[PDB]
RNA sequence: GUUAAUUCCGAUAACGAACGAGACUCUGGCAUGCUAACUAGUUACGCGACCCCGGUCGGCGUAACUUCUUAGAGGGACAAGUGGCGUUCAGCCACCCGAGAUUGAGCAAUAACAGGUCUGUGAUGCCCUUAGAUGUCCGGGGCUGCACGCGCGCUACACUGACUGGCUCAGCGUGUGCCUACCCUACGCCGGCAGGCGCGGGUAACCCGUUGAACCCCAUUCGUGAUGGGGAUCGGGGAUUGCAAUUAUUCCCCAUGAACGAGGAAUUCCCAGUAAGUGCGGGUCAUAAGCUUGCGUUGAUUAAGUCCCUGCCCUUUGUACACA
């Protein structure tokens, strides 16, 4: 395939980015997008070049963690792959475009900091960053000590965060932040 | 932070003050040009002192440098110095006379004059900046 | 470095030396400081103002 | 209140006692005549789209 | 004003300067260009083996060569070019071209510490002992002792995992000793194992060794149970090193199977091949790495800011401090 590029078996395209928003810190449409999300690295060289980093590839970096997996990113895209394929086989649209839904149903669009403490909004980049790190957490929490597969929990989290069904860890995260900042403010 | 320091840019400032004519735009070639004429023991200092050239040159070609005495610019400098320019200001037919400066003249010896033009005095005293 | 006993106690000389540079060799080390840069002087010519030549055999 | 969008026009400086939160003019994209000052965390360049909740808070200039 | 920098621009009772920094040396990728290679390989052949003209062979030998291997001269990067900000100076950001547009280590100024070392010296001053020795040697014990607390590390608390087979990848390195009595090991037999016995190779790109190292890749067993996680404690046995293992020196087999369900106040290290997981070399070594120093594989999150906390460096101010 010389035209368009298969991610797996998954097309490039359809991929109906809402937010207008994050239509630059989502990096998955014509430019990013390859076959596996594994690459080599350089992507955190530069301030602004993390961006750049397509949205898997973040996913399988972010998915690695806690000492005894720092350092298996092959095992990790074989976890994501096979979440992709739970998704598909569960929703039955693209499991892109429903990690997408996920990102912006999960993002959190304001915070609380200390200049007592006052709630501002966040940048783009830091709501993806915040959006992967809590659907992560709440997949690893899901899949800590349970008969449930890290695939599966992953899958059940992206698809609950973009049914927004205030099931997934991240979303409910999400929530405790947004009542926590409109608390402060 | 790429600063160059003292012993590249006076060496500097000394190889083209004495080397104007060999050296011109092109790093490739005044670097070559900089090597041969100057004993420099390394690649690295050899290249900050290139580029500080290059950049003293671009100065050059943009204008003036305080701390350079080229043989060029000194002839032009002395030949805007020597530039003599048309009749004067100071010879002109009418001449501006204020009334006090009429009668110091007066009382001095040349109290009638040919071209001069006594004016009216500026009536109003009023000539200091207020106060705050 | 080196040590000197005396009668009270023991004393320590350190002497520290910097010899200079010979293109040579003899009196001093063959390669030049890093940070002396060696410039030297331009020989004094006579810019020509008319062309000549030097035809010969 | 409703949910508004606004697109960074200028950065301004480093807030807070961490310097955790940049200062950003932000242009409202539907009314492009109103435009505010704010506080905003994480990395932020000029010219991209943020989501603001409410517009009636607004930090002091500093 | 600017910089990692008393680094420069520029004003200026300053001028000429000096140490440090910078500069310097080494390490690392860029070279299809030079020098070279039977202590390294590549391409073509002469064969030989196997499968149905073609493919493989670290199985052998040779006509060129250094692309892979190694080390020498080198070269290459300097804010070089463009667009902005800035006294248009010192400089800063982005970008085309490009392997790098901030790799790391060493050295590292004046002056001081009543810091550590007399237990490194036949470096040494003062005091003590000096024959029933504080000299020296021999035999044994101890430096390991255990109601307790603290510090650096290792193993785990699991299904992103454990076990069993299959597959597949390195470089720092080290190797037969003045005395010195002690090297690294290929291969074949005995045994499950630690190991034992024989001939070999190597003073080292020759031999270990194409260094067939782990995580990782694939396929069964497990099923949320302190369970096939974990391996503390303890019994029986077999070998290696040493004159001597008892207070198990170390290694291997079976069996017993504790706490530990992600850890409080508080606290350590770090931002790119970095942290972290993981294994391999040297020193300690007769026997030996739960340490340290180097090296390799996989390899990220988050940040390009700040004085908020802890400290440091310039200017001003106050002092009744100057062992500050």
């Amino acid at each position: 395939t010389p035209d368009i590029k298969l991610f797996g078996k998954w097309s490039t395209d359809d991929v109906q980015i809402n937010d207008i928003s994050l239509q630059d810190y989502i990096a998955v449409k014509e430019k990013y997008a390859k076959y596996l999300p594994h690459s080599a690295g350089r992507y955190a060289a530069k301030r602004f070049r993390k961006a750049q980093c397509p949205i898997v590839e973040r996913l399988t970096n972010s998915m690695m963690m806690h000492g005894r997996n720092n350092g298996k990113k092959l095992m990790t895209v074989r976890i994501v792959k096979h979440a992709f394929e739970i998704i598909h086989l569960l929703t039955g649209e693209n499991p892109l475009q429903v990690l997408v839904n996920a990102i912006i149903n999960s993002g959190p669009r304001e915070d609380s900091t200390r200049i007592r403490r006052q709630a501002v909004d966040v940048s783009p980049l830091r709501r993806v960053n915040q959006a992967i790190w809590l659907l992560c957490t709440g997949a690893r929490e899901a899949a800590f000590r349970n008969i449930k597969t890290i695939a599966e929990c992953l899958a059940d989290e992206l698809i609950n965060a973009a049914k927004g069904s205030s099931n997934s860890y991240a979303i409910k995260k999400k929530d405790e932040l947004e009542r926590v900042a409109k608390s402060n403010r | 932070g790429r600063v160059r320091t003292k012993t590249v840019k006076k060496a500097a400032r000394v190889i083209i003050e004495k080397y104007y004519t060999r050296l011109g735009n092109d790093f490739h070639t005044n670097k070559r040009v900089c090597e041969e004429i100057a004993i420099i023991p390394s690649k690295k200092l050899r290249n900050k002192i290139a580029g500080y050239v290059t950049h003293l040159m671009k100065r050059i070609q943009r204008g003036p440098v305080r701390g350079i005495s080229i043989k060029l610019q000194e002839e032009e400098r002395e030949r805007r110095d020597n530039y003599v320019p048309e009749v004067s200001a100071l010879d002109q037919e009418i001449i501006e006379v204020d009334p006090d400066t009429k009668e110091m003249l007066k009382l001095l010896d040349f109290g009638s004059l040919s071209n001069l033009q006594v004016t009216q005095p500026t009536v109003g005293m009023n000539f200091k900046t207020p106060r705050g | 470095v080196r040590h000197v006993l005396l009668r009270q106690g023991v004393l320590g000389i350190k002497v520290k030396i910097m010899l200079p540079w010979d293109p040579s060799g003899k009196i001093g080390p063959k390669k030049p400081l890093p940070d002396h840069v060696s410039i030297v002087e331009p020989k004094d010519e006579i810019l020509p103002t008319t062309p000549i030549s030097e035809q010969k055999g | 209140q409703p949910i508004k969008l606004a697109r960074v026009t200028k950065v301004l400086g480093r807030t807070g006692s961490q310097g955790q939160c940049t200062q950003v003019r932000v242009e409202f994209m539907d009314d492009t005549s109103r435009s505010i000052i704010r506080n905003v965390k994480g990395p932020v360049r000029e010219g991209d789209v943020l989501t603001l909740l409410e517009s009636e808070r607004e930090a002091r200039r500093l």
